[PDB]
Order: C-alpha cells, then structure tokens, then sequence
C-alpha cells in the first residue's frame, strides 16, 4: 500500500486534497491499477500455496 | 475544458470530465467588439457554491 506504482502520492487521501477530478482521474487510475495488481498477485500465491 | 477550474469554469458554466461534445469559439471583435464597449456582458465570479 506504502508504495505509490507510479503515482504522485501514497495515500489516495493526500492525493484527494488538491489534485482535481482532470488529473485526480488519471492519478488514482494509475494507482488502484498498481494496487489491484498486486493483490492479484497475492491471490495467486496464496491459490498456488 | 473538462474538469479546468476557474471562475468561468466553476461559477459560470461547468463542464463534466465524461463529456462527449465539441467546443467551437471565435473571436467576436467584428460583432461585439463596439464603441460601446459591450459590458453587458456578465460573470458570477463570487457565488457562494461552484
């Protein structure tokens, strides 16, 4: 979660502060796309362990 | 633009970022610009909510 995969800012919170619907878009797609991957990636050790 | 801030965009007419649409402008001088300095024209700079 610490990490940002690309993104600006860590927590999506500080991201909401200024950054606008424009660029937050964009920014937070980057971000839940990193994060999904990696909880998908998880998921698939966890299936396989 | 979608999604721009300002006092055109936020308190006079804004736009949706999922909007479909085209935005075509001139310049008006040749029709508006006149002696009369068309001030008829209006913005809502101050409003209470966007």
């Amino acid at each position: 979660l610490s990490s940002n995969f690309g993104a600006i800012s860590s927590v999506l919170n500080d991201i909401l502060s200024r950054l606008d619907p424009p660029e937050a878009e964009v920014q937070i797609d980057r971000l839940i796309t990193g994060r999904l991957q990696s909880l998908q990636t998880y998921v698939t050790q966890q299936l396989i362990r | 633009a979608p999604g721009q801030t300002g006092k055109i965009a936020d308190y006079n007419y804004k736009l949706p970022d999922d909007f479909t649409g085209c935005v075509i402008a001139w310049n008006s001088n040749n029709l508006d610009s006149k002696v009369g300095g068309n001030y008829n024209y209006l913005y809502r700079l101050f409003r209470k909510s966007n």
